[PDB]
């Protein structure tokens, strides 16, 4: 029943600020300490700052101090996280911990926001090709490729289809990622049904649900 | 401000007792650096185990304790679930802040699958082409996935990710060679090849 949740990854351009959200529940909002971390890519955490929700006492690190800026909304039970002058040395995943006192902190963490300081993906059906059954069972996938940034929304048959659906970690390659995902239906299935494989791309608005056809 | 050091990956069977130590740049850890223990699991989940030196933390397995040894501190697992295989960072509070270490990546059998895909028409339509083969059912997610075209080996073009352990206690992953859609009319075979654990395993497609 504890729970603190982040905002969604974000995109920003350089020169440019990021107010990243932490709700939290299951607790009392002001008698617990906010603190937030980041970790740049091949880095370690990085300490920022931390929040008294209560007190509304924020507590910077020297070098941080004048570009980090917590504010709490007591009604709400949300810490935000102003990020201003944002370079690409910025780009990490933040997260956001509770604590109490040095003996007793950072025991729940949020899932962590990223921050990446746009093109969207271009999706290709791939049927069988060995028309030859493996077995009783046939497996499509979906080629995502070269979008960006991070990340996208593989879905088969708009959620219908979740048993055996394998979405893979993307690859890295100039910039733009690919990344793919398989579904194994069993092969009765198809294709005398219609199997679509549905992918967001939040950061450019898109959507595409392409129709798998042999 | 000092520098948290940890040994980068300690390996151990389950039900042995591994000891994760850290120490500073600063001198001794005493007390008053109140020592967090942080156990991170991928896609960057953290829990927190121990705090201020050898404090459980709220509903955590007894085996996890924390102490002093000597001038360092100690992350002591008795009893390793295979659970228990993650990541473990030190905190050391370096008053007005903490300082973390970089990790301890503690690790406490399966041949893997080949599936290879032939490139998309519309993508072909492009003058691309991208083979996919997705390794599946490999245990421990370790292994080298190499190309051959007409028995030759290639080594530009390949792209492999990084093995995802599926919530079965098993890997995965994705090659992908990209070539042309004239290279790809050009040959005869295409062979994704896998080593894992001393012996291969190779899947091939025309």
């Amino acid at each position: 029943e504890v729970q603190l949740q982040q905002s969604g990854a974000e995109l920003a351009r350089p020169g440019a600020s990021v107010k990243l959200s932490c709700r939290t529940s299951g607790y009392s909002f002001t008698t617990y300490w906010m603190q937030w971390v980041r970790q740049r890519p091949g880095q370690g955490l990085e300490w920022i700052a931390a929040i008294y929700p209560g007190d509304d006492d924020a507590r910077y690190t020297q070098k941080f101090k004048g570009k980090a800026t917590l504010t709490a909304d007591r009604s709400s039970s949300i810490v935000y996280l102003q990020l201003n002058s944002l370079t690409s040395e910025d780009s990490a995943v933040y997260s956001c911990s509770r604590g109490r006192s040095l003996y007793y902190t950072m025991d729940y963490w949020g899932q962590g926001t990223s921050v990446t300081v746009t093109t969207p993906p271009s999706v290709y059906p791939l049927a069988p090709g060995s028309a030859a059954q493996t077995n009783s069972m046939v497996t499509l996938g979906c080629l995502v490729k070269g979008y960006f940034p991070e990340p996208v929304t593989v879905s088969w048959n708009t959620g219908s289809l979740s048993s055996g659906v394998h979405t893979f970690p993307a690859v890295l390659q100039s910039d733009l990622y690919t990344l793919s995902s398989s579904v194994t239906v069993p092969s009765s299935t198809w294709p005398s049904e219609t199997v679509t494989c549905n992918v967001a791309h939040p950061a450019s608005s898109t959507k595409v649900d392409k129709k798998i056809v042999p | 401000q000092a520098v948290v050091t940890q040994e980068s990956a300690l390996t151990t069977s389950p039900g042995e007792t591994v000891t994760l130590t850290c120490r500073s740049s600063s001198g001794a850890i005493t007390t008053s650096h109140y020592a967090n223990w942080i156990q991170e699991k991928p896609d960057h989940l953290f829990t927190g185990l121990i705090s201020g030196t050898n404090n459980r933390a709220p509903g955590v397995p007894a085996r996890f304790s924390g102490s002093l040894i000597g001038d360092k501190a100690a992350l002591t697992i008795t009893g390793a679930q295979t659970e228990d295989e993650a990541i473990y960072i030190c905190a050391l509070w370096f008053s007005n802040q903490f300082i973390f270490g970089s990790g301890t990546k503690v690790t406490v059998k399966s041949s893997p699958s080949v599936t290879l895909f032939p490139p998309s028409s519309e993508e072909l339509e492009t003058n691309k082409a991208t083979l996919v083969c997705t390794i599946t059912d490999f245990y421990p997610g370790v292994v080298t996935v190499d190309w051959k075209v007409d028995g030759t080996p290639v080594t530009q073009g390949m792209e492999t990710t990084q093995p995802s352990k599926q919530s079965n206690n098993k890997y995965m992953a994705s090659s992908y060679l990209t070539l042309t859609a004239r290279a790809w009319e050009r040959h005869s075979s295409y062979s994704c090849q896998v080593t894992h654990e001393g012996h291969t395993v190779e899947k091939s497609l025309s």
